[PDB]
DNA sequence: CCCTCCCCTAC
């Protein structure tokens, strides 16, 4: 909101805020509805305190109460405080929009692909004696882009369907969440330029990424305590 | 009588957990900062993870709430493990409690948060307490009730409620005011210290709070329990 | 070996509790919990199968034939090559039946029981005729009977009665509970599938596609993981799951 | 509940200026002491009423409330310094809050049963 | 330098400008062309 | 040692000792060790009914304080008959001891170049059955045979 | 603006035990963040009773927001671009509580997209 | 008045003597009856010796003590180390009562005294077997034969004419060894 | 309610 840095001109350049998932972390094996409701009410309080200042886009996460399959549907129309009824009337979705786990945000004519990161964690959990670092993760992202698919490990990532994961148009910017390391790289495959950004988790090393659409540049802001 | 009891139980649980954590009655490693303890706690009150301790605290809170009509003062007594001397007394004064059988959750939880914050502010300023050299007790002050005399009829239990009632009736013993305090030896007699703290003043719940501290002695009192100077 | 593994485990646990704690209240509570679990249906369905050998040529008549002989003859009728060897144990289960039906009449085979869409095990018959006699024999010497302990035990949610089958809306709580249940079931199914894939890797020697299909093709009846996977699939494909999805859609229609 | 409360609640709170809630009367006292500083001195009747309320409050074994009120008055006086100092209102208020309060603290050490053992000097 | 030195170096010389709060500056307008386009490949029923 | 006092009367020595008490008790007719019979943790399961089987009476009593008989002096139980008389402004203290610091800390801390055997051969088959009918030695042919001679007891190393 | 924000801070700090942030003053007096920071700087002085633990953050050149905990050795002294008191804490533990704030006209940056109902 | 005092004092003395005997090693464990007896409706288990002879001897000693209650100033139970003949521990019940008081007050006072005694005995260090013997001693004010300290005060009856004060004193060659007495 | 057949175990 510009309250901390006080640079109104610089802060106002942030048109939209995109939450990539993992808003609430819980163990589904032993969890009650009361604690999840408390966490969701806290998240709704934050959203109501930040929605007037900036638009917020909510994306499903791996540990969030959403479908375990990779094509996760949006969170719900429910699970939020009663103060969000105006935002959830249905007509006003431009400032608070919930999308599926894989989506193509056409932000100001720039199409970007964002996922929760379950696929990368799925290949990471496998041990391949033929090939967990930032460079290794970036090489994995490069291989994923080159193979023209989003989830190379189909059984681990998705379960059946009701194939969307087969790419039909290359996005300008690749966004993957829930990664221990942050890295950015510009690539050139087949004469096309694709940017890959791996935003890190906010619970540990809570740094965020500011992606400038004009110059295709990403800068990191670190928050300590 | 439905929502009031829940809020009172939550407040008592947070009070007991904070008192145990900040006075080093139990190791801080066992205590964990958490918000959910099957109830919506007002703040991040540290709750111990010991199942036996959790059950004991819950049973104590339930027993206190069961006789809250005849109880006008609830206190937590801190006594040294070595010698039976009360070195710290924390009192939750229930002056009126507005007992009505006929306020929302935000205001009550705000008052509870303010009370717990004042208690924490009082507790941090206190000196550190050595490990495995302190114990806590529960002493309540009543107006009109007799405990332990309900087993004179040889009653046979048939339901869980009556068994719990007969257990709670005989779980208290009669004591006297100013019993565990030093007996005023006269050689630099101890002078207890009184500190006043703000209490919750919601419409259904009116609560006053204060604490007692020895802050004195005549040798053999507060010895090796305050971690020397600091 | 004439009984079931579940009764053996229950008897062993009760005897150990009686010999160690010597508190009949704990035994009563454990027995009530086990009876409630059996009545509800949250059982592995593998420890409730009998194992009695059958001798085809050593029976005086069909009427005097054992319970497993009926299953053996039923399997022989559909295929003559399924002839068991002499003194070979034949697993079978007892599904629920009409009042007055003979025990040998049902004789539900595990293959037929698991494949059955609307086949429910006889919880009352098992709970009585497999638990009450042996527990009574082991406990009547003390002076108590297990029969008393056994006899002492419309709407999506449990409002007594109520479309969506829900009287109180409570959207923020009902949808949270539905999501929690669905997430738990999905996580259990995913863990079971991963375990089955890892087990089938022994033959497949591959962790990618075309091995999960082989893992799901397994139908071994000597492994509890297969029974758990079958139960999870039945729960996912049950009408209750459809009702929960419809209720979620109705609540999210605002 | 059992014909033993003796009032609307288990105990009868001390009422001053037709006020019952302790926080409400504390805020009223804070407002009174804040506005009285600029007036050059509180009225004698108000001080007498406050002293009577304090002595009644002590007589019911509520010395914690008296200590809280004294702490509130002392905190208000301390926080009003460097801005409301030496205007004939702070000196008289400090003198009153000393003379009519500090000696009044160590009186009537009762707990509805005999006399409390040892003594107390209070944090104040 | 001490905390007080930094505080008196930074906060004391506050600009106190461009903070009228009566006419706040408008945020950069960023639109989502796929918000109403629908036809999401990953949308499932 | 501790002095008895300025004027203290000493009583007679106890008739029994630490080791002879058990032998005397056994000779009196009671067992040396009174092993606890099965009981009920809570009296709610007692049901207040006679426990017997096949004409043999069984006595079952709970260890809870509700059903425990009062301590009797001289063989006669002592109890209060008059109604209790509660006074005003009475203070009470909890009886049950809390868990100790040591227990909590411990809980947190833990959480021959001569052939003297027989050659062995194993065979298994695979048959391509039609639909689901199992192998049939009349309409189904053998498609694969696997053999594995036991190398542990197989000599000649051919 | 003086004698009112100071009184509000005094009340919120001592009448009820609760840490106060500058956003609270933005909600209360509907003033800009710079004015609230100046008010915290003014209130930090002329206070004899040190009954609160001030919380000061550091805004680095790389926008590395850090909470000061040692108050003795702050790394990158020359790299700091802004310094002000984040909040006043009456005790060591912060544990702030957040609720619904009706920001009707206290916004300093307003989104281009408005809100419409029905 | 005095009838209730004597009636409850008999039971209190019997329970105190039995608890002192069991919690120490004057007599071996699993020789008492701690499962089917309650002292003063306390949740704690009060043990009673199974041997009729020992119980009869204890009752006779208590009756003899109460017969001369007006002539005894102090009553105590001693802990004596074998082959040393020294009083290792002494549990003294001071008597200062003067020969009105209701029955329930005496009952509650005795219950509190027994609770304090049980709590004090619970934390006592373990003692080895076949090394301790007990003896009852009374002090005459102003059969029976002529005859470092760590005092621990315990709450006694003070609800009226009863001014009984309970306290214990402590302090052997390796007799005390650290080792839950109800687990066997 | 008791007999007969089948199953299973202990020595
Ligand atoms: S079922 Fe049992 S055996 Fe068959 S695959 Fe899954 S685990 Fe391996």
């Amino acid at each position: 909101m510009g309250r901390i840095n006080n640079k109104i001109d610089d802060i106002s350049l942030i048109g939209r805020l995109l939450i990539c998932g993992n808003s609430v972390d819980f163990d589904i094996k032993s969890v009650n509805k009361d604690e999840l409701m408390i966490s969701l009410t806290e998240f709704s309080k934050f959203l109501h305190n930040i929605l007037p200042s900036i638009s917020v886009d909510i994306m499903p996460g791996t540990n969030d109460p959403s479908d375990k399959s990779l094509p996760q549907q949006p969170f719900h129309k429910s699970l939020f405080d009663k103060s969000l009824e105006s935002y959830f009337n249905g007509s006003n979705k431009e400032i608070l929009n919930l999308v599926t786990n894989p989506y193509e945000f056409s932000y100001n004519g720039v199409d970007v692909l964002a996922v929760s990161g379950k696929n990368i964690n799925d290949i990471c959990k496998y041990v391949i004696p033929s090939n967990d670092d930032i460079e290794h993760r970036l090489d994995l992202m490069e291989c994923t882009m080159k193979w023209q698919n989003i989830a190379p490990t189909a059984p681990d990532t998705l379960w059946c369907y009701p194939d969307p994961f087969v790419l039909d148009k290359w996005p300008h910017v690749y966004i993957v969440a829930n990664q221990p390391y942050f890295g950015t790289r510009v690539v050139e495959i087949g004469g096309k330029n694709i940017k890959i950004i791996s935003v890190p988790e906010f619970s540990s090393t809570g740094m965020i990424i500011l992606l400038d659409l004009e110059t295709l540049e990403a800068e990191t802001v670190k928050i300590d305590i | 009588n439905r929502w009031v009891e829940k809020w009172l139980r939550v407040y008592l649980k947070c009070y007991i957990n904070l008192i145990l954590f900040y006075r080093n009655v139990y190791p801080p490693q066992s205590f964990d900062y958490t918000t959910y303890q099957s109830f919506n706690l007002p703040q991040f009150v540290p709750i111990n993870r010991h199942p036996a301790l959790i059950d004991y605290i819950e049973e104590l809170i339930l027993d206190v709430l069961s006789k809250l009509t005849h109880v006008y003062r609830f206190s937590i007594c801190i006594i040294n493990k070595k010698n039976d001397l009360c070195i710290e007394k924390y009192v939750l004064d229930f002056s009126e409690l507005q007992h009505v059988d006929k306020i929302t959750e935000t205001e009550v939880f705000d008052e509870f948060r303010s009370s717990l914050n004042s208690l924490i502010m009082h507790l941090e300023k206190l000196p550190k307490v050595n490990d495995d050299t302190i114990t806590f007790e529960a002493v309540i002050n009543a107006i009109e009730l007799e405990l332990g005399h309900k087993l004179d009829r040889n009653r046979r239990v048939d339901s869980l409620e009556e068994k719990a009632e007969i257990e709670r009736d005989s779980n208290w013993v009669k004591c006297q005011e100013d019993e565990n305090l030093p007996d005023n030896n006269g050689f630099q007699p101890p002078k207890i210290k009184l500190t006043s703290l703000v209490g919750s003043d919601v419409g259904p719940l009116i609560i006053h709070q204060f604490s007692e501290k020895l802050i004195s002695g005549d040798d053999k009192i507060l010895n090796g329990v305050y971690s020397q100077y600091e | 070996r004439d009984g079931i593994p579940a009764q053996q485990k229950i008897i062993e646990k009760c005897i150990r509790l009686l010999f160690q704690t010597k508190d009949l209240s704990k035994i009563k509570k454990y027995l009530q919990n086990e009876f409630f679990k059996i009545q509800i249906g949250k059982v592995s369905a593998q420890d409730f199968c009998f194992a009695k050998e059958v001798k085809l040529g050593a029976y005086k008549s069909e009427k005097t034939a054992p319970a497993g002989a009926v299953v053996v003859k039923r399997r022989i009728n559909e295929d003559h090559r399924a002839e068991p060897q002499y003194k070979e144990r034949i697993p079978y289960l007892v599904v629920k039946g009409k009042q007055g039906q003979l025990l040998r009449e049902r004789c539900v085979s595990p293959e037929e029981f698991l494949e059955g869409e609307n086949l429910e095990l006889d919880s009352e018959y098992y709970i009585n005729k497999i638990l009450i006699p042996p527990l009574d024999r082991l406990f009547n010497l003390i002076g108590i009977n297990v029969g008393n302990w056994a006899q002492e035990i419309c709407g999506e949610e449990l409002k007594i009665c109520s479309l969506c089958d829900d009287c109180l809306e409570k959207r923020s709580t009902t949808t949270l509970s539905f999501l929690i249940k669905k997430l738990k079931r999905q996580k259990e199914y995913q863990t079971l599938k991963t375990v089955c894939r890892t087990c089938s890797y022994r033959y497949t020697s591959d962790a990618g596609i075309e091995n999960d299909h082989i893992a799901s093709k397994c139908n071994s009846y000597d492994c509890p993981v297969f029974y758990s996977r079958v139960k999870a699939e039945r729960y996912l494909r049950d009408n209750q799951s459809v009702q929960r999805e419809e209720a979620l859609i109705s609540l999210n229609d605002w | 509940k059992n014909h033993f409360m003796g009032q609307n609640s288990i105990f009868q709170p001390i009422k001053f200026q037709n006020l019952t809630r302790f926080k409400k009367i504390c805020q009223l006292v804070k407002q009174w002491v804040a506005e009285t500083l600029g007036d050059g001195g509180p009225h004698e009747k108000d001080v007498k009423l406050f002293v009577k309320y304090l002595i009644k409050l002590c007589d019911s074994n509520r010395v914690h409330l008296v200590l809280h009120l004294s702490n509130l008055i002392s905190r208000e006086l301390n926080l009003c310094a460097f801005l409301n100092q030496d205007h004939s209102g702070f000196q008289t208020w400090e003198r009153i809050l000393l003379n009519d309060i500090i000696p009044l603290l160590n009186r009537n050490k009762h707990t509805y049963q005999t006399v409390r053992k040892l003594d107390m000097d209070f944090e104040v | 330098l001490h905390m007080d030195a930094l505080l008196t170096k930074f906060n004391e010389d506050r600009s106190l400008q461009d903070e009228n709060l009566s006419q706040p500056r408008t945020r950069v307008r960023i639109v989502d062309d796929n918000l109403y386009n629908k036809s999401n490949p990953f949308q499932l029923c | 040692g501790l002095r008895y006092g300025k004027r203290a009367f000493v009583y007679g020595e106890p008739p029994f000792g630490y080791q002879d008490i058990l032998n005397k008790l056994e000779d009196e007719g009671f067992p040396k060790i009174d092993y606890k019979d099965p009981f009920f943790s809570n009296p709610v399961d007692l049901e207040n009914k006679p426990y017997a089987y096949a004409g043999k009476r069984f006595e079952i009593s709970s260890t809870h304080v509700s059903t425990r008989i009062p301590v009797q002096f001289g063989g006669e139980t002592v109890s209060v008959y008059n109604k209790p008389t509660f006074d005003m402004f009475s203070s009470w203290k909890y009886a049950l001891k809390p868990p100790t610091y040591d227990a909590v800390q411990k809980w947190y801390n833990k959480v021959s170049s001569v052939h003297d055997s027989l050659t062995h051969l194993t065979l298994e088959i695979h048959a391509n059955t039609r639909s689901d009918k199992i192998p049939d030695p009349a309409i189904d042919e053998v498609s694969m045979i696997i053999w594995c001679l036991e190398e542990e007891t197989f000599p000649l190393d051919l | 603006m003086d004698q009112k924000a100071s009184y509000f801070i005094n009340e919120k700090l001592f009448t009820e035990v609760k840490p106060v942030l500058f956003t609270d003053l933005i909600h209360h007096l509907k003033i800009g963040p710079s004015m609230a920071k100046k008010l915290m700087f003014d209130y930090y002085k002329q206070t004899t009773n040190a009954k609160y633990n001030c919380v000061v953050i550091c805004c680095y050149k790389d926008q590395t927001i850090k909470i000061i905990h040692d108050l003795s050795n702050i790394p990158q002294q020359d790299s700091i671009i802004d310094c002000f008191i984040y909040a006043f804490n009456p005790m060591d533990s912060f544990i702030p509580y957040y609720d619904i704030i009706d920001q009707k006209d206290c916004l300093t940056i307003k989104n281009s997209y408005e809100l419409k109902v029905s």
